[PDB]
């Protein structure tokens, strides 16, 4: 199954998170990354359209936040205002998708 | 000027149809997913639908009974009590800045 490992998952204040994703399945359109336990635009942070290469920042980007392809997520420099959920949607090439969650919580 | 999903009729008779209609579609759509309830949930999917080639893909939600359209309405038939509540509409976007309206109708 998709999953995410936040790394760390308990980070000091001011560092960094890494949101690796395992077993992306093996036909991805593209990504998109969310603030919270749903796919809601609204909370949207970032996506990745693979075929092109477009980033897209969203309404809760904060330019702190890149997506690599492989659909891992970095956060630079965090606030202990960003502890709390992270929801990935991976989008397939069928226009399928698949969606996972995400924690992480900072400290200092 | 936001999607949003029109049931008719709102209060339908058991073993009658419902249509659910989509306004305000974006330009740039490419694909659709129903989901039974109130979020993007991959377990919840009625139904997934690419409009080029006009591929309609049953989710786990699917009875048998559902019908999408590539206006991204929505036709059940045949309803029972058990279909009373909300169904959610994502439109997939070649950007994949995706949007998500809901959704409602009632069985008596
Ligand atoms: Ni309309
Ligand atoms: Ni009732």
């Amino acid at each position: 199954q998709l999953t995410i490992e936040a790394v760390p998952s308990n980070a000091a204040e001011g560092k960094e998170v890494l949101l690796l994703v395992h077993n992306l399945p093996q036909d991805p359109r593209g990504y998109n990354w969310y603030k919270g336990e749903t796919v809601d635009a609204n909370r949207r942070i970032i996506g990745y359209v693979i075929s092109n290469q477009q980033i897209t920042p969203g309404p809760a980007y904060s330019n702190r936040e890149t997506i690599y392809p492989n659909a891992s997520l970095l956060m630079r420099n965090v606030t202990r205002n960003d502890t709390g959920s992270y929801t990935l949607q991976v989008i397939k090439l069928n226009l399928m998708s698949e969606e996972v969650t995400g924690q992480f919580s900072v400290h200092c | 000027a936001k999607l949003t999903i029109e049931s008719t009729p709102f209060n339908v008779a058991e073993g009658k149809e419902v249509l659910l209609l989509a306004h305000n579609l974006p330009q740039n759509r490419i694909g659709y997913s129903w989901y039974k309830g109130e979020r993007v949930d991959g377990n919840s999917l009625i139904v997934g639908y690419v409009i080029g080639t006009q591929q309609a893909t049953p989710g786990p939600a699917y009875s048998g009974r559902e019908t999408i359209y590539p206006n991204a309405s929505l036709l059940i038939q045949n309803v029972t009590q058990n279909d009373t509540g909300f169904y959610t509409l994502q439109v997939i976007k070649s950007d994949l800045v995706n949007e998500e309206a809901t959704g409602q109708f009632h069985v008596y």
